[PDB]
């Protein structure tokens, strides 16, 4: 549930 | 080629950050065609400019609290969330960054973003205030300092850093490489593979040194002066976290946005 991972994978 | 790397970083910098230092300086010096920003210097001028501060939530910014300091707190963390997103987009354009282990990419962002934020705040500051809402408004240093404790203690060390940092007279081409150097710090806690990170920062540092010699041939040892600012930013972060903890221990309804909570959780 990492929001930073979501921004990095976009 | 170090000049090609510098130009690539600058191009990504222009794409990722809507309000550059060049655009900010044109606003701060009034040498621009658009109208002057709304100036917030006291309670009345804040109430008149409050709805022009970018803030998208359940209720308008003016309804966040009866206290002026808390409304400033809420509006600032809305900006911070978007600032982290801009810095993340720029970080992904740094050659080699997205090839690193994803967990190391997270770590470099977790520890780097606020150091980048405070670096780029200086671009939006003069000795008397800071531009807000993409240059649409201007909030004075005296007003931010007049807020009740601990709210009045947040911005003042950032202004103090900015006065000294702006004396270096860097431009956007310099800053693009400098912030990339900061993101690619091999000594961040919990990094899995330090070597490939240091390999990238080595090239970034060489590109930075060449950039400063070409763009500032009169500023001898500008490279050495700038490197010392990288450690100042870590002190600012340490002081900032302590103020946020005073908020968490002594204030009630206040809660950081989810993205900010993730960054600060288990930080150092
Ligand atoms: C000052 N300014 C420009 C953006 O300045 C930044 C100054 C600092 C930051 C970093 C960010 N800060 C906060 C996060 C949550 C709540 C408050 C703060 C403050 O730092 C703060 C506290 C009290 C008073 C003023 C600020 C962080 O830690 O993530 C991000 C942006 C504002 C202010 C209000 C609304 C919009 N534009």
């Amino acid at each position: 549930p990492s929001l930073l991972k979501k921004l990095l994978l976009a | 080629d170090l000049r090609a790397l510098a130009k690539h970083l600058y191009d990504s910098y222009i794409k990722s950050f809507p309000l550059t230092k060049a655009k900010a300086r044109a606003i701060l010096t009034g040498k621009t065609t658009d109208k002057s920003p709304f100036v917030i210097y006291d309670m009345n001028s804040l109430m008149m400019g409050e709805d022009k501060i970018k803030f998208k939530h359940i209720t308008p910014l003016q309804e966040q609290s009866k206290e002026v300091a808390i409304r400033i707190f809420q509006g600032c963390q809305f900006r911070s969330v978007e600032a982290v997103q801009e810095i993340t987009e720029y970080a992904k354009s740094i050659p080699g960054f997205v090839n690193l282990d994803l967990n190391d990419q997270v770590t470099l962002l977790k520890y780097g973003v606020h150091e980048i934020i405070y670096t780029m705040l200086a671009s939006l500051m003069n000795k008397d205030g800071v531009l807000i809402s993409e240059g649409q408004g201007f909030m004075t240093r005296e007003f931010l300092k007049s807020l009740r404790k601990p709210f009045g203690d947040f911005m003042e060390p950032k202004f103090e850093f900015a006065v000294k940092f702006n004396a270096l007279e860097l431009d956007d081409s310099d800053l693009a490489i400098f912030i990339a150097v900061i993101i690619l710090s091999g000594d961040r806690p919990g990094l899995l593979n330090v070597k490939p990170i240091e390999d990238i920062q080595d090239n970034l540092l060489q590109a930075l040194e060449l950039q400063l010699k070409l763009n500032h041939p009169e500023s001898s040892q500008l490279f050495a002066k700038l490197l010392q600012k990288m450690t100042d930013l870590r002190q600012i972060v340490t002081e900032h976290v302590q103020l946020l903890q005073v908020i968490k221990k002594t204030e009630t309804d206040m809660s950081l946005y989810p993205l900010l909570q993730e960054i600060y959780k288990d930080l150092y």
